């Protein structure tokens, strides 16, 4: 990765975050089940497009993605939506194409777009001032749609806070199939696990209950 | 027939209805040069290359068999 | 300390309430590399440039001591 770039993974693991009880099965099936069972799964059928998060902000979505990348140790790159946009159209599309193709060179790998909302909105809804995004989003679509044909070992993950503005072309399975969620913990057990993970490293006095 | 045959037809319909596949697949069935193109690949930030990009695509197309 | 320490803090109050003076003074009171930037200066009518300037300012920040 260093030769290729992104060392992003600082430090994370399952113990470092709670509330993963229900999602664990789905994410693990989407990620490692093919890894542990690739040849068996070699039936030339549609692989799971990827993952898509949403919900209240600060719900650990980005931490969750980093934990996935670290625990399963697949080549990772973080794409900050606004960093892509250039002064005029086109060169942003070139940036998207080059990043995706270099990822397709480094296989198998994991790719995640941070705050997809700001680079994959519903074009037309907001006042189209320049129509710049219309074309960038177009990029992602086909390169997402062109992933399954050959790019095996690469899967997409998305983080959102206002998913009501996402362009619908993405939501289709093949483009996006698992619309995973991470929101407020409902039952006291959720916060209990999240807290024991939160204070896992604390040097606490026994008074802590 | 001294008539130019119908060769350009547009595809549209419900999103994710399969048009992408059928487009890719028909190449092998009929058997031809399917020079696929990515929309954003043509448009170039810089003038003097977009028209050049489409022109080069067309020169590729003709320079190969039908 | 196993937890990342609260790093960023915002300021907000009455106009001309010395917020600028406090920000200027904290540079010497503690003693560090005081990276300074205004509001409009980052924004430029060239798209990309507005986010690009803040990104490279953060690159500069990562370049030096705290
Ligand atoms: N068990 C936990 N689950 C989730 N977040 C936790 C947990 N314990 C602590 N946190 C805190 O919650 C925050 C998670 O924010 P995170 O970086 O994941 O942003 P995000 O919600 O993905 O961002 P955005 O919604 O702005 O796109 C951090 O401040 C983290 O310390
Ligand atoms: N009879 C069928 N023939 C072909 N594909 C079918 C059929 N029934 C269902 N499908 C499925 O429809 C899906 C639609 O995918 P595809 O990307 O080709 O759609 P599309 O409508 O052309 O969308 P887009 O314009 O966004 O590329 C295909 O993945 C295919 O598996």
């Amino acid at each position: 990765s260093v030769s290729i770039g992104a060392p992003q993974i600082p430090n994370v693991t399952w113990d470092d975050i709670g509330g993963i009880d229900f999602v664990k099965g789905e994410i693990l099936d989407t990620i490692d089940m093919p890894l542990k069972h690739p040849e068996l799964f070699t039936s030339g059928m549609k692989k799971r497009s990827g993952i898509l998060f949403y919900g209240p902000p600060g719900t650990g979505k980005t931490l969750m993605a980093k934990a996935i990348a670290t625990n399963f140790s697949l080549n990772f790159f973080s794409v900050k939506g606004p960093e892509l946009l250039n002064m005029y159209i086109g060169e942003s599309e070139a940036n998207v194409r080059r990043v995706f193709q270099k990822a397709r060179e480094a296989k198998p790998c994991v790719i995640f777009f941070d705050e997809i909302d700001s680079v994959a909105p519903k074009r037309g809804n907001q006042g189209d001032s320049g129509g710049v995004m219309d074309r960038i989003v177009s990029q992602l679509l086909a390169e997402l749609d062109g992933m399954s044909t050959d790019a095996d070992g690469v899967f997409v993950i998305g983080a959102t806070n206002r998913p009501d503005l996402l362009d619908e072309a993405l939501l289709r399975p093949g483009r996006f199939d698992k619309l995973l969620y991470l929101g407020i913990p409902d039952t006291d057990t959720k916060q209990l696990n999240i807290l024991e993970a939160l204070t896992r490293k604390f040097v606490l006095d026994n008074d802590v209950k | 027939c001294p008539l130019r045959l119908r060769s350009g037809i547009l595809l549209y319909g419900y999103p994710g209805c399969g048009k992408t596949l059928l487009a890719s697949a028909v190449a092998q069935q009929c058997g031809l040069n399917f020079i696929s193109v990515k929309g954003p690949e043509i448009l170039n930030k810089f003038i003097g290359a977009s028209e050049q990009n489409i022109r080069e695509l067309f020169e590729r197309a003709q320079s190969v068999k039908p």
